[PDB]
């Protein structure tokens, strides 16, 4: 289940679908074809206060959402993707929604192919009060299918290289994702891999803080018992609020700012650094932006 | 049924092995009985299990559970088949800890047959296939009266029209295994690590 | 009454019965003495694969759980009072019916204190009709009650400079420092006072703003002849009699 | 009758009951000895060093 | 700086809160609320896990009583009279004088709550209890019933038996059964003997 | 090489202190398994007898 | 001592490669095996023991028979001949075992 | 020669241990034989006469 997730052969009509992950083979009704696919899930800030379960349901070209709720309101919710944008829009639920009952919503439109994969399906409007809404939770969606054959062989790839090399499917997912976006394993994947394993062995280092070395980005995923790495670097505890990379905005880090951002102070806490020093991280990385953001 | 069972016990307790074994042997067997120089056709040897012949109708009047066994006569089948592998185990232990190269040979037998009489244990099915309900949604009245309606029908009949119970209308919780025959397969498999 | 009792105990038995008989782990050199009955075959065409979900002991879904125990305790002493009082279950807790009955509530750790919190914000809320941050900023200037005024960001700060430097010593071997700052703030740094609580003790009280102040500094429902009992200023400021 | 066959009874059960005991503490007293023998071939190692 | 783990320019911006008794002289200077949460953020981020999980249970302990008084003094409820923290435990059915230090899971705390409720309203320390509810076989047998682990035992034993089973002990069990097993309660059990 | 030897002798010390807290631990263990019996079931028969 | 060592985890990876191959290319007449658990009741010699245990041919022989015989007269290996497993040897199995 | 005299009494303390180690060996002994004879043949007659 950590590879494949929770396949989808018909349970009960809530029953969750994710285990973080949902996959199925499913006969696209457009032709004669037999696909499998595979959804992954990244928990967004505010979820576990909230959403017994937000899920991303694939039928074929099209996929809509199930939700279940923690607390009854009376009103409805709005499935955005982005922070409140006029462009945000790509579902609703009809309310009102009461705890602990699941409901559909309406076949979500506004996504692309391209942002399905790595692409945030979810942002939680949901209204409490006639003119007040809320971000209730969500997560980050990623998107995969293939023909039956192709997937069965990228599983085994996966499942060799796992199995021969002592790594978690989601280190090793994260390492091909930061390396292609088609998941493949190849030289660099491989080199990779090798630094990751020589750089735990050298530097004591966590497997996480390994694969950050070799190249790799902070890992997202957590495995349903476990807490993820950017999780545990950034908000364990939490300041007041969850910082999360789900923002793409821009913070300034020059360290001659009045009215400093909570931002700013959660990379600080993370990074182990003050403002002078994020500030020489920042110039030495190259990551600085115009008006040093 | 009572009396060869209690000398079982109380020899396994002096930990007099064979002895017990032809004590135990009375009732259950798993290599058969020789009836007239030949293998016998019953496979318990106790007559009342064999035919599972309840003599207790009233069991619940208070808690007892020889009176649970004695009004379903199956659960006397299963305490019998846990004696039995609590005294292999005690034989393999027994052995083990002479720590001779014969003697760890003997206790990896002992294992060997207890696992063998066991059989493969199973996995947890219904767990990730439970919607979990709401406290309310549980303590449904509606829910419990249905289902306690279905048994009582059940307990005669066995009218199933629209046979298929419609699966979304389940807030009922779900039966559990053994934790003693649990507790028997991590002993065996600790002893049988430890042994290779 | 007696007949629902026996056919409940009926129904009981016939149920382990079933689930004897279905267990998997009698699967089993014991199996060759076990017999499918019609009941366990009318059971299993009814209600599907019920009889053969064994869950693990452990888990939430099992009837031995607590989530069980907790279904009969709610189901049993949910009409101990009527919906009129109350101290009816539902009237003093609301969440308890709409609690949710999953694993990850059964196992994750939290703590008596952060739910409690929980419940008395939402409660708090649900008062006033405003937010938690609302609420936080009145309560920074709430005078009538003992515990208040409570400003949580000052108070995070003296706790942050509590933890790195007790006592002030890197503050006093820093004289340039020290001799910028006022002597009432440096009061605030060593013990709690919030400004509202400052301004508190430091206004000054005349007989033409004796009323106004009493006014402003207590609630409605107490007047200056509540200070003429000892055990009423014990009980508003909590302290001992002796203490008072 | 009845009565001295119970008291000789119970006399029988409680001398084979002290017998059990007495050999559990035998026990108790071998494992200490077992447990000093242990030891004193480890302060034989630290010795020699 | 160094020794607070921040930067001058927040060393200065504490420096510069003064309490000047707000008139009676010329004014006091005070931050904003939001510029209190910017100082806050800013001076909290400088701590490190262990340090931040402290200061986190200390304002949880904190909290939990100013939350507490104000309840206490401006909600009433329906027609419940309630005068202290012990009061407010027994109507919410939590315990708000617990530290932070104590854990639990949210289906122990429902359960414990409702044990106490019940247990109030048994031993009619509420008012107005239902009577006629109180009778009924589960408070009946509240004495086996209050705890988790003796409901457990009493409900397994429909289901699983033979983990209750005494071969040497049983109700209904005859004289000459007794007999046989003082007969047989030696220690050193020969074949001939147990014949 | 003499500072060396004096480290592993400490370590030598160590691993004795283990054997004696093995011995220690199994006599908590086989104290704490009879006074959890107390009385067993031949003592109670004969006080029954 | 160190190309003893390597000989062992030789053994130990040989073992297992060879089960695995045996049980995705080979199947005897009528028995079904699917593990290295069913390996080891079918050959009658533990292949997934580690190579510090030693022991002696006719010791394994004997035990291999042994764990035969135990299979045969608890009847968990089909198609056993009663009439066989009646003799004395059978009979008295509790001393001859 | 002093360094000569401080090996032989470390000589002398290992001598010490050995001895310390026979009396211990001698007491398992012991007490295993007692253990493993259990309860002999005098008793078992006193329990059935």
């Amino acid at each position: 289940q950590k590879y494949l997730g929770m396949l989808q052969n018909g349970y009960s009509d809530s029953t969750s679908a994710y285990v973080d992950n949902i996959s199925t083979g499913l006969v696209v009704n457009n032709e004669s074809k037999l696909e499998a696919y595979k959804i992954t899930r990244v928990k967004t800030d505010d979820y576990d206060k909230n959403i017994n379960y937000f899920d991303l349901m694939y039928e074929g070209n099209n996929q809509f959402f199930i939700r279940a709720n923690f607390k009854v309101s009376r009103e409805f919710g709005a499935t955005l993707r982005k922070n409140a944008g006029p462009s945000g829009i790509v579902g609703s639920l009809s309310g009102p929604l009461i705890a602990n009952t699941n409901f559909k919503s309406n076949y979500l439109s506004n996504i692309s192919d391209s942002e399905y994969k790595n692409g945030v399906k979810i942002y939680a409007y949901r209204y409490t009060s006639s003119t007040s809404a809320t971000n209730q939770g969500g997560g980050i969606f990623t998107f995969e299918s293939y023909p039956l054959t192709i997937f069965a062989l990228k599983l085994n790839k996966a499942i060799r290289l796992c199995l021969t090399s002592g790594l978690s499917p989601n280190e090793l997912q994260t390492i091909v994702r930061s390396d292609n976006a088609q998941g493949i394993i190849n030289d660099s994947v491989l080199t990779k891999v090798f630094y990751t394993l020589f750089y735990s062995h050298r530097y004591a280092l966590s497997f996480d803080d390994a694969q950050v070395l070799n190249g790799s980005v902070i890992n997202q995923y957590a495995d349903d018992d476990s807490v993820s790495h950017f999780n545990r670097l950034f908000n364990t505890p939490p300041l007041k609020g969850k910082i999360f990379e789900a923002d793409g905005n821009t913070v300034s880090i020059d360290p001659d700012e009045e009215q400093s951002t909570f931002a700013r102070s959660a990379l600080m806490r993370g990074l182990g650094v003050n403002s002078g020093e994020l500030y020489q991280l920042g110039k030495l990385a190259g990551v600085l932006d115009a008006q040093n953001t | 049924y009572y009396t060869p069972m209690m000398c079982f016990q109380r020899l396994l307790q002096e930990k007099q092995f064979d002895e017990a074994t032809q004590w135990i042997n009375y009732v259950y067997n798993p290599a058969g009985y020789i009836v007239n120089g030949e293998i016998a056709p019953w496979i318990w040897n106790c007559r009342p299990l064999e035919e599972t012949t309840s003599w207790n109708a009233n069991p619940l009047d208070a808690i007892d559970p020889d009176a649970v066994a004695q009004n379903d006569p199956m659960h006397y089948k299963i305490a019998t088949f846990m004696r039995l592998l609590d005294q292999l185990i005690l034989r393999g232990d027994m052995a083990y800890r002479e720590l001779t190269r014969d003697a760890l040979n003997e206790a990896k037998m002992w294992y060997v047959r207890t696992l063998e009489l066991l059989g493969d244990e199973p996995e947890d099915y219904g767990s990730q296939q439970w919607a979990a309900p709401s406290l309310s949604g549980a303590a449904s009245q509606t829910v419990q009266a249905a289902y306690q309606q279905d048994l009582t029908m059940l307990g005669r009949g066995g009218v199933s029209k629209n046979l298929r119970t419609a699966n979304s209308l389940v807030g009922l919780f779900l039966p559990e295994y053994n934790p003693a025959l649990t507790d028997y397969w991590q002993t065996l498999r600790l002893r049988l690590f430890n042994l290779r | 009454y007696h007949e629902t009792i026996e056919q409940k105990k009926n129904n009981r038995l016939l149920e382990a019965r079933i689930f004897t008989r279905a267990n998997p782990q009698l699967s089993g050199a014991i199996r060759l003495g076990i017999e499918r009955d019609s009941v366990s075959r009318s059971y299993d065409e009814m209600f599907g694969a019920r009889s053969s979900s064994f869950v693990k002991p452990g888990s939430v879904a099992s009837m031995f759980s607590p989530a069980g125990y907790l279904t009969e305790l709610y189901r049993e002493a949910k009409d101990l009072h009527f919906s009129s009082s109350a101290y009816h279950l539902d009237n003093r807790r609301p969440d308890l019916a709409d609690l949710t009955l999953s694993q990850s509530n059964m196992d994750t750790e939290i703590s008596t204190l952060t739910l409690s919190n929980e419940l008395l914000l939402e409660h708090i809320t649900r008062k006033t009709g405003g937010d938690s941050d609302a609420l936080m900023e009145s309560l920074s200037t709430y005078r009538q009650a003992i515990d208040t005024p409570y400003h949580q960001p000052y108070e995070t700060i003296r706790q942050v400079i509590m933890t790195h430097d007790s006592t002030l010593s890197a503050l006093s071997r820093n004289p340039e420092v020290m001799g910028q700052a006022e002597g009432a703030s440096l009061l605030a740094i060593l013990a709690n006072i919030s400004p509202e609580l400052y301004n508190i003790l430091t206004e000054e009280i005349t007989e033409k703003n004796a009323d106004a102040l009493f006014a402003q500094n207590f609630s409605e429902n107490i007047t200056p002849e509540n200070f003429a009992s000892q055990s009423w200023i014990a009980k508003y400021y909590g302290l001992e009699l002796s203490e008072v | 009758l009845s009565a001295t066959a119970s008291q000789y009874s119970a006399d029988k059960i409680s001398r084979s009951e002290a017998y059990r005991r007495r050999r559990q503490e035998w026990e108790i007293q071998r494992d200490n000895a077992d447990g000093e023998v242990k030891q004193m071939d480890a302060q034989l190692e630290s010795l020699k060093i | 700086a160094s020794a607070l783990h921040t930067m001058p320019s927040v060393i200065r911006t504490l420096v510069n809160i003064r309490y000047v008794t707000a008139l009676n002289k010329a004014e006091s200077n005070l931050p904003s609320w939001d510029e209190w949460q910017t100082l806050a953020e800013n001076m909290e981020a400088g701590l490190s896990t262990q340090q931040a999980q402290t200061l986190a249970d200390y304002t949880a302990e904190r909290l939990s009583s100013v939350l507490c008084n104000w309840f206490l003094a401006n909600i009433q409820p329906e027609g419940v009279s309630l005068h202290s923290r012990d009061d407010l435990y027994s109507y919410f059915l939590i315990d708000n004088q617990v530290s932070s230090a104590i854990k639990t899971t949210r289906l122990a705390e429902a359960i414990a709550g409702i044990q106490l409720y019940i247990n109030r309203a048994l031993n009619r320390i509420e008012p107005n209890a239902r009577a006629d509810v109180s009778t009924r076989q589960f408070f009946t047998d509240w004495t086996v019933n209050n705890r988790y682990s003796t409901w457990g035992g009493v409900s397994r034993l429909v289901y699983y038996p033979e983990n209750y089973i005494d071969p040497t002990q049983r109700i209904g069990q005859t004289r000459m059964m007794d007999e046989l097993l003082e007969n047989i309660s030696q220690s050193k059990l020969s074949r001939d003997t147990v014949e | 090489r003499i500072q060396q030897r004096t480290v592993d002798e400490v370590d030598a010390d160590i691993a004795v202190l283990a054997e004696s807290r093995r011995s220690a631990q199994n006599r908590l263990e086989k104290y704490q398994q009879l006074y959890d019996e107390d009385i067993n079931h031949g003592e109670q028969r004969a006080m029954s007898l």
